[PDB]
Parts: structure tokens; sequence; C-alpha cells
């Protein structure tokens, strides 16, 4: 009787909710780039673990970058759960490009436990 | 594989702000009124493959109405926008439907209440009834706190494509690249970034 | 180069125009937006028009002929009558013409349908400027092509169908009164003709693409035409059979029925209830016949979307629930339509499965109006005994989330549902509950779905029913939870069970050992570390407590001491492991039992223990930030602080004048306290600039004096001692937050100042004259400089301060007759400025300000200040508010402008303005205020819309003048004037129409 | 997540 994403290949290190900004030097301001779950993904091949964060619902990358050791967390003025870096090539909208990004958290202690892992996984990049 | 979609109602009901929101990501938290039309690509990605909508933002201030009726030629889909904030905004939904379906007789449109996000809500849900006998959808949006902003895209392409089980997918992440005398080009850039405080620092996140 | 068409001089190249519109629609990027900007300023040229009949000859671009299309509507609505009278007929035979041509032609009639219903829209805005006074023969002209031609029939129909809406659905706020009514009579006077057309075409057959059209102008007509073409012709049968056969009929025929539902007809003509039931009767049948049988699964067909079958259904939906709401009566008696009304009802049944929310709403809404009904209408009910029996499952099984519309809807009708057979509503959720225990229906979101359902029902049985019922329901839930293994899988269950005991308090009332072991295992809850599980045992917490908190300020029969004791005494081991919020609404809970207790020593004593902890950590900071004022530094001072005043603030909310005692307490180092707080803010603002206020630390100190503010806001809201709030509480309070928030820059200020001062002045403003003027003299030009420069800046500041305006006017208007000349005008520039908002928290605001103000002037009487009021800011109050009527930028307002100006108008006309609003120079000695009035407002008009006729404007003014005591005939006038304002060559006797 | 106090203050009716 006859019966009837291009990140599989990775680990995730760490994973956090938080929101992350671009900053537009031409108009001075913050713009908003995406809501959602922040991953860190190690490959299993090459051991280089990168950012992966997708919008809600949309699923959509807001952010595609390895996290480079020459990469340096700072803070900004006006928050005490954030980390302001500068990007050289991030590949979320398509062609490599250099953003200065931040990134906000649900409290300072997300915050804080995030720059552990940042710089966990910048010390697995450095081999 | 792309849909022409308009984009119709009120000034200041958020339409510009809700595409902006869909493109970039950013709020949009200033009020410049849109001149005429502007048309943006808007492509998701669903188990059906990519389905792109262009995307006729109109004006909604009448000063700035342009070609009007003009814009919505040969559209296949469309979305009526209202601020549930201002009742004025829901009495002219009727208007900006008639102007439409006489050009559009037969599109699946969808009927948004925009800024639920507001405390003081003045368009009670339950007085919300124009889409029952005109078989629009209906949702309750915020462009600010993203409640429901995918909804109207998902729909629509669910009628477009013709399959219900149609569902926005994560789009593949390619493995990103690894990286002069520009040391002191982004040292610059930082420290303006640094000093520029994050909006909305009260807020969840 | 594409901008060659924007050149008039030359003539117009039709193949340019055609290239620019195909990369407008076709194109994309910036040759898009390019073309985009260019053909905007073509179309806005007032000479464009002229060139349209160019386009329409020439052109080979639909669309192209669409904008020219546009260009004469944009003409024909605005600058008709200014045109040559040769020019009017041009333009009307032009389009005549071109009407006929295209219906001639197959190929055009069958591919350009855009274009064509374009033409027809034109035509009908010809119409409405010209028929039938200039054009008697139009409709006689029209059922004669009709009857030569196919093509032309059929868009005679959408002619007839436009003009229809223009008349009589959008006419209003579109055409003056006098205009509406003439069209509408004029429709009226020869719809017999029409009519007759309309039924041989749908009785005779047969062009699919004819009938449509045809039933689709019979919708429009439903909307306003005398019953009896309906009832006293055959046009029902035709509808109610042949019409629901064919699927291409079949949408628009079932949307003429409903209409046809909601027609005004006699309730004493037996022949026309039988009418009623036999297009019913036949509609029902066909469906049965010719869609889907009673049986049919309408969720699964809707799920799958197939063509129309959605919007069928819920067109299917919107038919029955009209007609059964309004005529189900008439099936209820007949024994003979029994079986009729019940499948009209199954139907509704099935429809009531599909997973559409807003569908839903529709039918639910109509199961409300049934059930309520049946709860009050004797014998009935046996009659739905079982459409009810299956809409109780039907309902519980879609039961919503409380946290709102939804469920409160969905609960009326279950308690409905209840009250009428309470025996079925429990085996029906009993039995739900069985299989989630047997795992055959088990889910998160099943056994959630049922609590909420089983949860709203309450009060509705019997208590000694409800007992029994409920503590079923509690065992079944326990042996659920001991069933399932892992944190999430029993996290879910404990939580119901939670939630459905605090849904039942006269349960929980009645005893008091099992409510004892309820509260006790909510504060077991507050230490599992598990997510969500301590914020539902608080929300439960307070929730019980809101329902019983009586049975916790007694001492129960076998206790020693109330329980609210035993409660005060673990707080700190209770609360140890919540969060700062958590703790809060734990504490206002608590505040709401000690409010129960009437003793006042008793309270008192309640009050001092359950602040203990908080108090003691007060009196500790006080002693520190004092000693070193750089404590407060410390970000962990800083939240410590906070958190100890919104505790206080949690309580006061819940306990209000109870709460005066431990107020008290800490009143005086409090307003120290944001003294001290204030200091540190202008220090930082001082050594880091504005960027300060964005810091983490300020940001946290300005939490401390929002807290305050808000607190003893909280307080003199609900005192019920004013004389103490006046006498210990205000002077304190002004001293610490006036001065402090004039003095420092504008993004330091904090609008929680003005709010809480709007409150003060709100309660005891009539008992403190001066306070109030201190009040002003600080915040009054301070702030209006902030808010005076645009719309955007400084939102929260702007709301408060025009709420703070409002109430000082209202309760001390004597405040603003103290102010000096220079101020009180800044007083009315504020007013004005904020009938120009847009928002409307603003502009409410400042028209009710402007209505009071007028007010308070004219009960002052015959006096210098009164009369000096007049003759400064009369014609400034008339004029502002006259351009905000006018501007269309305001339309949010129109009914507080409307009552503002006549309340202006009426002072005039009923001569309560002493003294002469004009230079003894500019009129003649001894003219009255009536006749100045009618001057200023005549000049005002003149040269505000110069394209008004002379006429106009006094027949308006005439008009507008003695209708000043009757709001909503004056309002008609108004909307005649923005009508007219828009157009050239108004009728002036349109504002005879009252 | 044991709730045996529960059923004990139940059965006591
Ligand atoms: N609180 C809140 N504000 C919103 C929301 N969406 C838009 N706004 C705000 O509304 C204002 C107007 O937004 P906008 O997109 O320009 O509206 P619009 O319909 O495009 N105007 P126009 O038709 O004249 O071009 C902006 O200040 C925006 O921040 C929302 O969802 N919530
Ligand atoms: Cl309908
Ligand atoms: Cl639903
Ligand atoms: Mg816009
Ligand atoms: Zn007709």
């Amino acid at each position: 009787f006859e019966p009837v994403t291009m990140e599989e290949d990775e680990e995730v290190l760490y994973k956090v909710r938080a929101k992350l900004f671009r900053f537009d030097a031409d108009a001075k301001e913050w713009k908003e780039r995406g809501t959602g779950d922040c991953k860190f993904l190690k490959n299993k091949k090459t051991n280089k673990v990168r950012i992966l964060m997708r919008r809600d619902k949309t699923l959509k990358i807001c952010a595609n970058h390895i996290i480079a050791p020459e990469y340096t967390l700072k803070p900004n003025v006006g928050s005490d759960r954030s980390w302001v870096y500068a990007c050289t090539a991030d590949i979320a909208e398509g062609e490599a490009e250099a953003f200065t990004f931040a990134i906000r958290f649900g409290s300072k202690e997300n915050a804080d436990k995030f720059k552990e892992e940042f710089e966990k996984a910048q010390e697995i990049n450095k081999k | 594989v792309q849909f022409k979609l308009v984009l119709v109602g009120d000034g200041g009901t958020g339409k510009t702000t809700f595409v902006k929101r869909h493109l970039t990501g950013e709020f949009e938290k200033k009020y410049v009124a849109t001149l005429g039309v502007e048309v943006h690509p808007l492509v998701f990605h669903t188990n059906r493959g990519p389905i792109k909508f262009n995307v006729w933002d109109t004006a909604g201030q009448e000063k700035f109405g342009g070609l009007r009726d003009g814009y919505y030629i040969q559209a296949q889909c469309a979305i009526i926008m209202f601020d549930v904030t201002s009742r004025v905004t829901y009495k002219n939904v009727p208007n900006w439907h008639r102007d439409l379906v006489r050009v559009c007789e037969n599109i699946p449109i969808v009927l948004c209440g925009n800024k639920v996000d507001i405390k003081d809500r003045k368009v009670k849900a339950k007085s919300i009834v124009f889409h029952r006998k005109k078989n629009l959808q209906y949702y309750d949006i915020s462009a600010k706190s993203n409640y429901n902003f995918e909804k109207p895209f998902l729909w629509l392409a669910r009628k477009l494509i013709g399959d219900p089980n149609l569902e926005f997918v994560a789009m593949p992440a390619l493995a990103p690249p690894e990286v002069p005398a520009l040391a002191a080009q982004y040292e610059h850039d930082l420290e303006v970034a640094q000093t520029t405080a994050l909006p909305d620092e009260d807020d969840d996140l | 180069s594409m901008e060659g068409i924007l050149d008039f001089s030359n003539d117009l190249d039709i193949a340019l125009l055609d290239q620019v519109v195909s990369t407008f629609y076709q194109g994309s990027g910036v040759q898009q937006k390019q073309a985009q900007e260019i053909l905007t300023k073509f179309q806005d040229n007032p000479d464009a028009w002229q060139k349209a009949d160019q386009i329409l000859q020439f052109s080979t671009n639909p669309q192209s002929k669409f904008i020219a299309l546009s260009i004469l509507d944009k003409l024909i609505t605005r600058k008709w009558k200014l045109l040559p009278n040769d020019h009017r007929i041009g333009i009307r035979n032009f389009v005549v013409g071109m009407i006929i041509s295209m219906c001639q032609d197959d190929e055009v009639f069958k591919t350009q349908k855009n274009l064509i219903n374009k033409s027809d829209l034109t035509l009908v805005q010809i119409l409405k400027q010209e028929w039938p006074q200039n054009w008697p023969e139009f409709i006689p002209e029209l059922i004669g092509s009709s009857s030569s031609s196919v093509n032309v029939c059929e868009n005679n129909m959408i002619v007839l169908k436009l003009l229809s809406e223009e008349v009589f659905d959008f006419s209003a706020e579109q055409m003056t009164q006098a205009k509406a009514l003439h069209l509408k009579n004029s429709m009226s006077k020869e719809f017999e003709q029409i009519f007759k057309l309309c039924f041989q075409v749908l009785e005779q057959g047969s062009s699919s693409s004819l009938i449509v059209a045809t039933l689709e102008s019979l919708l429009r007509y439903l909307h306003w035409i005398p019953y009896r073409y309906i009832y006293e012709t055959n046009i029902l049968e035709l509808l109610s059979t042949k019409f629901m056969t064919s699927p291409d009929t079949r949408a628009i025929t079932l949307k003429c029925l409903t209409e046809v539902s909601n027609l005004k007809i006699p309730q004493d003509n037996d022949l026309i209830k039988r009418q009623t039931v036999l297009f019913f009767q036949n509609t029902l049948q066909q469906i049965a016949t010719s869609v889907m049988p009673v049986t049919a699964d309408l969720k699964a067909t809707y799920a799958n979307a197939n063509g129309n079958d959605q919007s069928f259904l819920q067109d299917l939906a919107m038919f029955l629930t009209t007609y059964l709401a309004r005529n189900r009566a008439l099936l209820e008696s007949d024994e003979s339509l029994r079986e009729l009304l019940l499948n009209a009802h199954q139907y509704l049944i099935q429809l009531s499965k599909i997973e559409e929310r807003e569908l839903f709403k529709t039918t639910l809404d109509y199961w409300h109006n049934l059930v309520a009904d049946l709860f009050y209408e004797p014998l009935k009910k046996h009659i739905y005994e079982e459409i009810c029996s299956q809409l109780r499952l039907v309902i519980i099984e879609n039961m919503v989330r409380p946290e709102i519309q939804l469920y409160k809807s969905e609960r009326e009708v279950l308690v409905y549902l209840t009250h009428l057979n309470v025996i079925d509503t429990e085996e029906i959720m009993i039995s739900k509950l069985a299989r989630q225990i047997d795992g055959s229906e088990w889910s998160w979101h099943n056994i959630n779905t049922l609590s909420w359902a089983i949860g709203s029902i309450s009060g509705t049985m019997s208590e000694d029913t409800e007992k029994r019922f409920v503590v079923t329901v509690i065992k079944d839930l326990l042996g659920l939870c001991e069933q399932k293994r892992g944190k999430d899988n029993k996290a879910v269950v404990a939580s119901d069970i939670m939630y459905v005991v605090g849904q039942y308090p006269r349960f929980l009332k009645a005893h008091w050992n099992f409510l004892r072991t309820v509260i006790l295992k909510l504060f077991e809850f507050m230490h599992e570390t598990h997510e969500g599980v301590q914020d539902m045992a608080c929300d439960t917490f307070i929730k019980i407590v809101q329902k019983c908190k009586y049975h916790f300020v007694i001492q129960q029969p076998r206790e020693s001491e109330p329980f609210i004791q035993t409660i005060i005494r673990d707080i700190q081991k209770t609360t140890a492991d919540l969060q700062p919020q958590q703790v809060h609404t734990f504490y206002k809970a608590c505040g709401i039992i000690i409010s129960e207790e009437r003793s006042v020593a008793e309270r008192n004593r309640l009050l001092s223990d359950l602040m203990q902890l908080p108090n003691m950590a007060w009196d500790t900071i006080v002693e520190q930030s004092t000693a070193n004022p750089t404590l407060l530094l410390d970000s962990e001072t800083v939240k410590i602080i906070a958190n100890i005043i919104k505790t206080n603030v949690a309580v006061c909310t819940s306990m209000g004048a109870d709460f005066y005692p431990q107020l008290g307490h800490i009143y005086y180092n409090m307003l120290q306290l944001y003294r001290a707080v204030s200091s540190m803010i202008s220090a930082q603002v001082a050594a880091e600039g504005l960027i300060a206020t964005k810091t983490p630390k300020v940001r946290g100190l300005r939490t401390i004096k929002k807290e305050i503010l808000k607190l003893v806001e909280t307080y003199i809201s609900k005192a019920r001692n004013l004389d103490d709030v006046v006498k210990v509480l205000v002077e304190p309070l002004l001293n610490a937050v006036l001065e402090d928030y004039m003095n420092n820059v504008p993004d330091a200020r904090d609008a929680e100042v003005l709010n809480c001062m709007t409150t003060v002045v709100e309660k005891v403003g009539h008992m403190i004259p001066q306070g109030v003027i201190l009040i002003l003299q600080s915040v009054f030009e301070c702030t209006l400089d902030m808010i005076n420069k645009d719309f955007t800046e400084y939102p929260e500041h702007r709301v408060e301060f025009y709420k703070l305006l409002k109430v000082i006017n209202e309760k001390s208007f004597a405040a603003f007759l103290e102010l000096p000349p220079a101020a009180f005008k800044l007083f009315v520039d504020a007013i004005c400025w904020a009938f120009k908002h847009n928002n409307r928290d603003v502009e409410v605001n400042g028209l009710q300000i402007a209505l009071d103000l007028v007010k308070n002037i004219e009960r002052m009487g015959n006096v210098p200040f009164a009369n000096e009021f007049h003759k400064n800011y009369f014609f400034i109050f008339v004029s502002e508010t006259f351009f905000v009527l006018t501007d269309s930028d305001h339309k949010s307002g129109f009914s507080k402008q409307a009552l503002l100006l006549m309340k202006l108008i009426s002072l005039v006309y009923d001569n309560k303005i002493s003294v002469p609003l004009y230079q003894e120079a500019e009129v003649p000695q001894g003219t009255s205020n009536q006749v100045y009035l009618s001057q200023y407002l005549a000049n005002m008009l003149s040269n505000a819309f110069p394209h008004l006729t002379s006429e106009q404007i006094a027949s308006f003014l005439s008009a507008l003048t003695k209708q000043c005591k009757d709001l909503v005939v004056f309002k008609g006038t108004l909307r005649d004037f923005l009508v007219q304002i828009k157009e050239v060559g108004g009728d002036p006797t349109d504002y005879l129409f009252a | 997540f044991e709730m045996t106090e529960f059923n004990q203050a139940l059965e006591e009716i």
C-alpha cells in the first residue's frame, strides 16, 4: 500500500533583544534601522563570529558584519544601556558599506553583558 | 513580479512615515507634507518568492494634491489611511474610497487606522465600520510602535498572489567580509556620534 | 527637454505630452519624478483647460486624456460660471460628443473603461451646473439613446449611477443646501422615467455587463427612492431569484437586497409583510441550491479564498444580519416560516466560525441583538434553543484575551447565553475542560481561551451553582497542572487557575480560608523567577483586593487580627524578589485595603506601618543627602529616592484624602529635596551645556522632581480638607517650584510644573487669588515665548500651558484683570495662537478659553475694563475666528469656531456692548454697533475673498447675523459660505434656505 | 509550581 537561510551552518553564541541605530552625519541625527533579536553567529568552518540582526515580523536583515577586533564600543552621552562603534563593512542592505552604529538594549545589564560577549567574540576572531 | 500600490488619506495621518519605516526602518518625527506623490519600490521576501510593491505615496493635503485621482490609474492595490486620534480623517475615508474605486473598480484595499500608540484615542474601535460593506480589510496600526505594521502588506500579498498561505520569510544572510589613512576620518564622525544623544531614551527599547 | 509642454506661447506638442505622461506612469527613478513635477505644473496652469480639446482629439494616450478631463473637471467645479456662455456650450458638446464616439467604437468601449468612466464623471459635473434649468431634455434624450445601442445604454447607467451619488450620497459639504435640494428634487421629479428604463433592462435581459451596470445604479437609487418603486413592482422577484443564480449579478444583487431591507416601510400593511418575507425566502432558496447548503463549512471556504468567496460570505453576513435584525419577528409566528428562520440563523452560525476578526465582529453584533431580545422578549428563547447552544461553543472557542473591546462584546453575549440556559453553558465548559485533560484539544492558547471564557460569566449563575461550578473547574485545572511537566507547561496552567479565581470574587468572599490560601500562594509566586509569573502574581493580588478589600480589613472569626496586618509584617520578605514597579503595585494594593478602615486612629497606624520601609530609607537619605549634596550624583541614591517617592505616589493613588498624614511626614523635607535636586540640574547644564539634560544623570534627577510634583498633584486632586491644602501645602509648594521653573533655561523646565499648578488652581484656586497671580507671573510669559515661534517645539509644555490658562480663566479670572495691559495683550495673542494649532489638544482649549473669556467679560457688565476689552479685542476675535473657519486647515474645530463666532455676533445684536466699536471719525455719530459690524465684516470678506460679489457677502452676513440665536442653522449658513468661496459665481439667494 | 495547599483548602468545603 503506497502512502500519499544562509545561517544554519553557524552556532548561536549570544542572543539579545535590541534596537539598532545608524548615524546620519549629514543631518546630525540618529536614525533607527531595526528592532529585533541581535545574534552572535559562529561559522563552524572558519570559526569567525559575526553580528546578525533581523527586524521583527518582516525578518529583514538590519545588521550583518564581522565583529572585527579593531572595533571599539563607546558609550553614548544620553544612555547607560547603549554602545556606539564604527563599522567598516556591513552588508545588510546589500553592498559592503561603512556605518556608525548605535545599539540599545532593555537594560544596562543586557548592555554590559553584550559588551562582554562582544569582546569575547573579538578574541575568537583574533584566533 | 511587481504590483502598483496607491496609498491615500488625509494629510498628517502618517502615510509617508509608514512607508519610510518599511523602507529604512526609521521613524520620522517631523511632518514634511508630501508634494503630489513619491514612488518607492518595496520588496518583501516570501515562501512564494520575492514580491515587489511600487508604492505610490500620495499627498493628503488638498493644496499639495497634484494629479489627485490621476495617481490611481492602473493601481493593482491600495491602502486607505486615517488617524484614530483625529475623527475628521475617518470622516473623510468614504471620500478617499470614492475617488479611488471610481478609477480602480476591482482591487484589494486595506483600511488602516494609524497612531493607536497614542493614549487619547478619538476614533473608537466600535465606530469603525465603513470597511464592512466595501469589503475592505481593516487593521489598527502604529508606524511608531510597529503594531501590525506588516499586516497590510501581508494581506495584500496574499490577495495579489492568490495564496492564502503566503508567509513572510527570513531573507538569506550572506557571510560578511573582513576589513588605511582614514583613521582620523572615522574618529571625527565617531566623536560627533557619541555626543549626539540617542532618541526616545525612555522607550522600552 | 520634457519641460517644453509648459510653454503655452507655442502650440502644445501632443507627442511631447504623451512622452512626459508615459515617463511618469511606466517610467521610474529620476525621469519619473521629473515628469511628475512637469505634469503637475501643466495641469495647474489656469489656461491648460483651453488645450483640453486638443488632447482629447489628437492624443493616443488614454492617461493624457484622463489628465485632460481632470483639468476640465477643475474648471467646471470652480470657474464654470465665469466663462463666456459660448465656452460653456462648447465644453458641454465636446464632452457629450466624446462620450458618444467612445460608445460607438466597441474596441474603445471594451479596452478603455477608465477613460470613459472619467468622461462620465466629467459630464456629471456639467449636469450639476447646468441641469435641469439649462438642459431639461437630458433624461428624456438619455432614455431615448439607450434603446438604440447596448453600449450607450450601459454607459448611461454609469452616468445615472454617478449622478445619483453626487446628488444624494456626496452632496453634503460639497454644494450649498439650496443647490443640493434643487438637484435632489430634480432627480426625484424625473425618476419615474429612469426607473422604467431600469426595470425594462433588468426584466428583458440579457447582456451581463448591462445588467450589472443597471443593478449597480439601482444600489444607489435605493438610498433615497420611495419604497413604492420596490414593493409595487415585480423587482424584488427579479432580485431575489433571477439575479441570485448568476455569480456576475449575485454580488451586486445581494447588496441591493441588503439596502432594500433598510427601506422606509409602513409596518401595518400585511401584504408588504408577505413581500418582505417572500424575497428573503427566495434569496435563501437560491443560496442553498446555487451556492452552498446550510451544512457547508464556510470557515474552510473562506480560508481557501477562491475567487470572490470571501467578499460573498462577507456580503451574505451583512444581508442576513441586516434583514434579521429588522424583520425576524415576521418569521417567528408562522410555523411554515420556522424552517426559513432557523436556516438563516444556521448560516450565521457557520459564518461565525470563519477566522476573520472584522467579520466576526459583524456577526457578534447581531448575536448580541438576538440574545438580548431573547432575554427580555416573552415566548421567544425556546425557538432559538438549538441556535443558542451552538453559539455558546462558537463564542467560548473564540474568546479573546481580556486586558479589550471585542472581549467585552463577547462577554455580554455569553452572559446572556448563560442566563438563557445555565445548565448547557456549564456542560459545554466542563466538557471543553475534559478535552484539555485528555490532550485531544490541549494547547497553551486553548487552555487560556477556555479560562477567559469561564472567567467571563462570573456573577450570572446562582451562588450555590457558582460555588459547585468554580470548585469543579479549579479541581480540574489543579489536576491538569500536576499532569504536565516542565515549568513552561505548569506555568500556563497555574496562571489560568489564578485568573479564574480572580474573576470570582463572590466565591472568594464567601470562603475566607480559601481566599487566604490564594493570597498566600500569590505571595509565593512573587519569588518565582519564571518569566511572567511575578507580574501575574501582583496583578492578581491587586485585582482580588479591589473586589474583596473588606475581608482584609476586618477580623475573620478564626483569626486573631485583620489579614492586612499580616501582609504588612512580612512585606519585606514578600516583595524581596520583585522589581520596583511590582513593589509599588503591592503597596498600592495595601493602600486600597487600609482605606476601608474607617477608624481614623487605626487607619493612620496601618498607614504608618505600611510606609515603614520607605520612611526609614527616606530618613536615612535626607540625613546623608543634605550633609553631602554630592551623594545625589550617585545614580544609586537617585534611583533609591525616586522609588521611595514612587511608593508614596502608589499608596496616595489608592488612599487619596486618607494619605495626608503620610504626606505631612515627608512634605517639608521633600520640597527641600526638590530644591537641592533643582540646583544640581542647573549646575550640570552650566558645566556640560544643554546636552546634560539628555544624560542618565540629569534624567534621573528630573525624575525625582517629576515624581514629587506627581505626588503633590495626586493628593491635592483628591483632598477633602482644602483648608489644610491652602494653609499648609500651597505656599511652600509655590516657593519651591515657581522661581525654579522661571529661572531655568527652556530645555530644563519641567512641563509637569504646569500640570501640577493646573490641579492646584482647579481645587483651591478660588481661595488663593494672590497665589494664582504668582503662578501667572512665573510661568505665563516665559512659557509663551517657548511655544510661540512654531507649532511643534515643546509639545508637552504647549498642551499643559493652555490647560493652565483655561482653569485660571474659569476659577480665578481676577488674575487676568490684575495683569498689566501689555501682559493681557499677550494673553489674547496666546488664545488666538491656540486657534491656529492643528493639534486638537491645543485647539479645543484655545477656543474654549476664548468663549469663556467673552463670557467673563460679559458678566462684568458696563464697566471700563469690559468696555476697553471690546474696543481693543472684539474685532480681533471676530476676524481671527473667521480666518480659521475659512482657511480649510482647521476643519476639525468647526463646531466650536461657529459657537464662538455666534456668541460674538450675538453680543452686538443684543446690544450688550455699551460703547461704540468704532472711531467717531470713520463712522457718523449715532451708528449702531450692529450696522458697523456689518460694514467691518463686509469689508473684511471683500478683501479676504475678492472673487465674491458684494451681493454674496451681503446676503451671507444678512443671513448669518439674523440666525445668531440658532446654532444648527448658523452652522449651515457657514458651511454654505465655505462652499461658495471655493468657486466663482455662487448664488446669493442660497443663504435664504432656512 | 506545586499547590497542595489549594486542594486541601478546596476539600475543606
Ligand atoms: N504618535 C504617532 N505619530 C505618527 C505615527 N505615524 C506618523 N506619525 C507622525 O505624523 C506626522 C505626519 O506624518 P506623515 O507621514 O508626514 O503623514 P502624511 O500622511 O504622509 N502627510 P501628507 O499626506 O501631507 O504627506 C509625523 O510627525 C509623524 O511622526 C504614529 O503611528 N504614531
Ligand atoms: Cl454589503
Ligand atoms: Cl476571528
Ligand atoms: Mg506624506
Ligand atoms: Zn439606472
